[PDB]
């Protein structure tokens, strides 16, 4: 259940724990799309 | 240092090369410290020198920058790789300090493992760099200098000055000065709520070798590097307002999807077909020169084709560029960038909203290459810097000597609090540290003492690539910073001095604020914490073990 | 080991030393190739091919030199040519001499180079000042100013016998090309030869040379007035982006396929007649059968043309491109072509487009260059494109400097007065500057075979009390000013030499070290 997920660069004193899901993945942003949203729904697709 | 290699004893088998222990790892580590840190150490300061590496093709790289040195040597010992990946880790998180975080972390191995022969265990050492750097933080904090009382944009002025010394640029840093600090403000948005940030790499660099590096001009707005498609389009737009559309849609003839197949059982068929095949990029382009777009740059390449209805109009056409430049561009003008045409409706449209706004688009040509002046853009301002050198290689330098000096400008206005440079903080921190670990005392005294010492490398380095006496100007610096250590803050006098020292130029002790040269404060701390980890991962390792490669 | 490094470093003087050496053998090769009298050097290289000039862009940019800081000289030969196109060999003479005249020190003196590179960057204001004081401007309007202007750059090139007729070819085409500030480019100026024939009879004719033939002998090859259409799109038939696949159930269906296609080429032929123009080019190539209908209109065709052919048959006729031919229109069409003949040489047909003459776009002009083999060819065009590249300065630069060694003697006496008052540590970087600018009017003696020490001595005296044009001169090797004798340069020629030598040396100061082969 633990995920520990890796950065590289940095230093060791700004190992942080988070209140919540930390999605390794990045966005696209090749269509300028937002990538900051508040209060919003996070949705799961497993379709295409 | 190693000499006689090792005996290989046959009780002890392991799988691919053999196995070291003892002192003669960490020998090695130093040996190989040492061997990346003569590289830099020639490069350290106005009066240090660069090196020059060949590609074995024929070309070769002149530049100062300890991280690119660096990136260009391979090393196949592992814990060399550190001090590779280090300065790789410096100039892109800080993007200054980047010979001295190397220096740093060599004297640390040198004079440390001297102390693991000193039978003091290598954990107690550790500790005592940790506990003094602890400190050493916090005496930073105490010499913070906020900016007041100062006349117009002085303050970067004098800072940018700092981090063009030691290059190229050094010479001619009082005219680059005015360049650096106008670009990072033109590019200056706002995030995280009324957070203030600058891009990185947002100022185009173009490279034409030609007249003098001094004549360079400063673009008010961006330039972008590409060709014109046609030859007959016009290559200068007169009047204001000039409409320019950022477009990722390529005008050419395309193949329609891969999972269609024509099958047509009447010949009178191919002559609407094969008309529509081009007729369904007529409507795209019909749109948009209805619009009255001056200019249109596009991500792909334009046929021939859709390049005619552009002479006819008057309209400049564009072909492929980077993908990172066309979206400045497009926020600079107020254009939008799209990605593919399409509206909330099921019918295509084109909304004279996804037009930029500029005063002139322009086409100079520098030398033989030409390229793009777009000037006074209307929603967000830009900039740009087209250097000019007598060489490619010369420009070569000249561009990470200007990056370089964007990133050290780009975290002085993050933080106003800033640190007089050249070698003053190394000494500050020396004295500060030799009364430290006094009252602890007992094993970790020794520790401690030798990391105030580790430090003291960066300005006795300063002094040797100056062919001037180190031990003259060396003891200088610890005379005016000891005794003034113990101050009271009343009577005045007394911390007036130790704020200064170290000047390569005259070999004199002369106050750097009236000198200008300043170093922000983010250069200077994680330079440590990065330095310290590095050293510690390499002091920990007793042996090392290498496997063959299958 | 340890990584990829090491085997002999050199570092220290040493270094220097070597970099000083390496540089200074660059100019040394070319120190011939420097005034009226110079030779000529034939390089050999690698495909089988042969290159003899006396300008030094062309001498070391086919010449392989592996060396660190000796490929740093052969930059800089395409510093002058894009940039100027002239005084190619002047650069590399001066940066070459500077590196070791204003650095024999820290040999003997230990001066430490950023303390040269300040005296350096002093030294090339002040270099510029003395440039702009000695140049008198010139009127640009005047023909017979600008014939003496293109001359300077002929002196020393073997045209010099053809000079008379040279500055006709070179003044018509700079003039022709200009746009109206008085912005101009090479890329619209060809650089077409023709082997074999006299030189008095090459001449500079508007319009564009094709070396193709028309396509069918009922082509009229005279016509008085030919309207030239451009088509990007071959008159073959298009076969599409996606495959037809056309399913033929009936066998009447098959005939209709290939009778379409006689009719589809016959369809946009039918839109070309509409304008009936006489000339036809085609980007790519033409079918057979779409000639026909062509002919029989009138129009005629041509072989495919390339891209670079298209943009300056446009600019002559003030046609306009027309990929589509439903979009084809009068407007579009070409006007104004004087003459199209087509005439008989053993090795490829010509044919020629005239024009009328008679603000616009600016217009394109071919030079047609008669020379006694292939590689005269190729040598009198890098005689025309240093000469022509001179008429460019003027216009964009009224000022006129000083030739003849004039230019760089004037700097090095200045440089000397100052360098007593200046004082300080930088006097001597400061002084050694004027030291080397006199070794560029010294190899004009050396190739004119004087005497150096005496023709100097009289230069410098002769400088301040009689004039500042005052220089030596190349065929005679005496003293003459340039008032009387006549030719004159750009003060942009003498600007790209003194920037580009001084910024190239500060760049070969601050080697430190130096490591071969360590990765690719
Ligand atoms: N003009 C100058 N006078 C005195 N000290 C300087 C000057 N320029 C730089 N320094 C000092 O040299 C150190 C290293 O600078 P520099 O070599 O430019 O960066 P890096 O070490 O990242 O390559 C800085 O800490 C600064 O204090
Ligand atoms: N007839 C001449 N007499 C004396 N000096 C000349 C003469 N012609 C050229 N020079 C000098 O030689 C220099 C280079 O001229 P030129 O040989 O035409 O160009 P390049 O050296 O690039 O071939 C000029 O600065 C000029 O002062
Ligand atoms: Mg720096
Ligand atoms: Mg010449």
């Amino acid at each position: 259940d633990i995920r520990l997920v890796k950065k590289v660069g940095g230093t060791i004193d700004d190992t942080e724990m988070i209140d919540g899901v930390v999605l390794t993945q990045t966005a696209i942003k090749s269509a300028g799309g937002p990538t900051r949203k508040e209060k919003a729904k996070i949705g799961l697709i497993q379709f295409q | 240092m190693s000499q006689l290699f090792n005996n290989s004893r046959s009780d002890t088998l392991f799988l691919g090369g053999e196995k070291i222990s003892g002192d003669d790892i960490r020998n090695q580590n130093v040996l190989a410290t040492m061997a990346v840190a003569n590289v830099v150490k020639s490069s350290l300061g106005p009066v240090g020198l660069d090196k020059m590496l060949v590609d074995d093709i024929g070309d070769f790289t002149v530049t100062n920058d300890g991280a690119t040195i660096l990136s260009l040597l391979d090393v196949q010992h592992p814990a060399g790789k550190i001090l590779v990946e280090l300065a790789q880790q410096q100039d892109r998180e800080i993007g200054d300090g980047t010979t001295s975080v190397v220096i740093i972390a060599s004297e640390l191995l040198k004079r440390a493992n001297e102390l693991v022969k000193n039978k003091i265990h290598p954990t107690t050492i550790i500790t005592g760099f940790r506990v003094a750097l602890r400190e050493a933080i916090r005496f930073i904090n105490e010499v913070l200098s906020t900016s007041v009382d100062t006349l117009g944009k002085e303050t970067l002025i004098n800072i940018a000055k700092t981090s063009m010394s030691s290059k190229i640029i050094g010479a001619d840093s009082d005219f680059f000065s005015n360049m650096v600090v106008d670009a990072l403000l033109a590019v200056k948005t706002q995030n995280s709520k009324g957070e203030i940030k600058y891009p990185v790499k947002a100022v185009n660099v173009l490279k034409a070798h030609g007249k003098s590096a001094t004549e360079s001009l400063l673009v008010p707005g961006y330039a972008l590097n590409c060709t014109v498609a046609s030859q007959a389009m016009p290559k200068r737009i007169a009047g204001g307002n000039v409409k320019i559309a950022c477009l990722d849609l390529n005008l050419q003839k395309a193949r329609m999807a891969m999972g269609v197949q024509i099958n047509i059982d009447d010949p009178e068929q191919l002559e609407q077909i094969r008309k529509r095949e081009a007729g369904i990029v007529l409507e795209r382009v019909k749109k948009i020169i209805d619009a009255g777009a001056q200019v249109v740059l596009t991500t792909k390449g334009i046929d021939d084709l859709c390049l005619k209805e552009f002479v006819e109009a008057k309209i400049m056409g564009v072909r492929r560029c980077k993908k990172e430049d066309l979206r400045r561009i497009a926020r600079a003008t107020g254009a939008t960038l799209v990605s593919s045409m399409s509206n909330l409706e099921g019918e295509e449209t084109f909304e004279s909203s996804y037009l930029g706004l500029c005063d002139e688009v322009v086409q100079a040509k520098f030398s033989d290459d030409e390229c793009i002046l777009i000037k006074g853009t209307s929603k967000h301002s830009s900039s740009s810097i087209i250097l000019r050198g007598a060489n490619d290689y010369s420009l070569d330098e000249m561009e990470r000597s200007l990056h370089d000096s964007l990133s050290v400008v780009k975290r002085t206005l993050e933080s106003g609090n800033v640190v007089p440079g050249g070698g003053c903080v190394e000494a500050a921190l020396n004295i500060y540290l030799d009364n430290f670990a006094t009252t602890v005392g007992s094993r970790e005294q020794l520790a401690i003492a030798e990391f105030a010492a580790a430090l003291l490398i960066i300005p006795k380095t300063l002094a040797v690539n100056a062919a001037k006496d180190s031990s003259e100007l060396v003891a200088k610096l610890r005379s005016y910073h000891a005794a003034s250590q113990m101050a009271k803050p009343e009577d005045v006098k007394r911390r007036s001095y130790r704020n200064y020292g170290l000047d390569l130029i005259r070999g004199k002790i002369v106050d750097e604020i009236h000198a200008g040269v300043l170093e922000p404060t983010i250069s200077k701390v994680k330079s440590l914490k990065s330095a310290l980890e590095a050293c510690v991962a390499i002091l920990r390792i007793d042996t090392m073990i290498t496997v063959d490669p299958e | 080991v340890f990584m990829n490094a090491s085997q002999e470093r050199t570092t220290g003087r040493q270094a220097q030393i070597s970099n000083i050496t390496a540089a200074k053998a660059v100019a040394d090769v070319i120190r011939t190739c420097l005034g009226p009298k110079a030779m000529l050097k034939m390089l050999l290289d690698p495909m089988g091919g042969l290159v003899l000039t006396n300008d030094g862009h062309a001498i070391l940019r086919e010449i392989d030199v592996a060396h660190p800081a000796a490929k740093s000289m052969l930059e800089l030969s395409r510093t002058q040519d894009e940039e100027v196109g002239d005084g190619t060999t002047t650069v590399i003479i001066l940066a070459g001499e500077i590196l070791a005249q204003c650095a024999p020190y820290l040999i003997e003196k230990n001066i430490h180079p950023v303390i040269i590179i300040q005296a350096l960057k002093k030294a090339l204001t002040d270099a510029l000042e003395v440039i702009k004081q000695v140049s008198k401007p010139v009127d640009v309007e005047n023909d017979a100013a600008m014939k003496k202007l293109i001359q300077a750059s002929i002196g020393t090139k073997y045209v010099i016998h053809w000079s008379e007729k040279m500055c006709e070819l070179a003044l018509d085409a700079v003039k022709t090309v200009r746009k109206d500030f008085e912005i101009d480019i090479k890329r619209y100026v060809r650089v077409e030869k023709i082997p074999g024939g006299d030189v008095l009879d090459s001449r500079v004719l508007k319009g564009v040379l094709l070396n193709k033939d028309v396509v069918h002998p009922k082509m009229s090859r005279h016509i008085e007035n030919p309207r030239v259409v451009l088509l990007d799109c071959p008159l073959e038939y298009k076969k599409g982006e996606s495959q037809t696949n056309i399913e033929i159930e009936k066998e009447e269906d098959w005939n209709r396929i290939l009778q379409i296609e006689e009719e589809q080429v016959q369809l946009m032929c039918e839109q070309i007649l509409a304008v009936r123009p006489t000339l036809v080019i085609t980007e790519k190539g033409v079918s057979d059968l779409a000639q026909h209908y062509l002919l029989k209109g009138g129009c005629s065709v041509l072989r495919r043309v390339k891209k670079s052919d298209n943009n300056r048959i446009a600019r002559v006729t003030g046609a306009t491109i027309v990929n589509r031919v439903e979009d084809l229109k009068e407007s579009d069409v070409g006007t104004n072509c004087g003459l199209f003949k087509v005439e008989m040489i053993g090795d490829e047909y010509f044919s020629f487009l005239d024009n009328c003459k008679e603000s616009g776009l600016q217009k394109a002009c071919t030079i047609m260059l008669r020379g006694g083999s292939k590689d005269i060819l190729n040598e009198i065009d890098r005689n025309l494109q240093d000469a022509m590249a001179v008429a460019r300065n003027v216009m964009l630069s009224p000022s006129l400097s000083p030739g003849g060694g004039a230019t760089e003697m004037a700097v090095s006496v200045k440089l000397a007065e100052k360098a007593k008052q200046l004082e300080g540590i930088q006097q001597w970087p400061y002084q050694a500057v004027a030291d080397a600018m006199e070794c560029i009017p010294r190899t004009l003696i050396q190739n004119a075979g004087g005497d150096p020490i005496r023709l100097l001595s009289q230069l410098r005296a002769k400088h301040a009390q009689g004039n500042f044009t005052t220089g030596i001169d190349g065929d005679k090797g005496k003293i003459v000013d340039m008032v009387s004798y006549g030719i004159w340069e750009p003060e942009v020629i003498k600007q790209q030499s003194v920037k580009t030598a001084i910024e190239s040396a500060c760049l070969l100061l601050r080697v430190d070290d130096i490591v071969s082969g360590v990765r690719k």
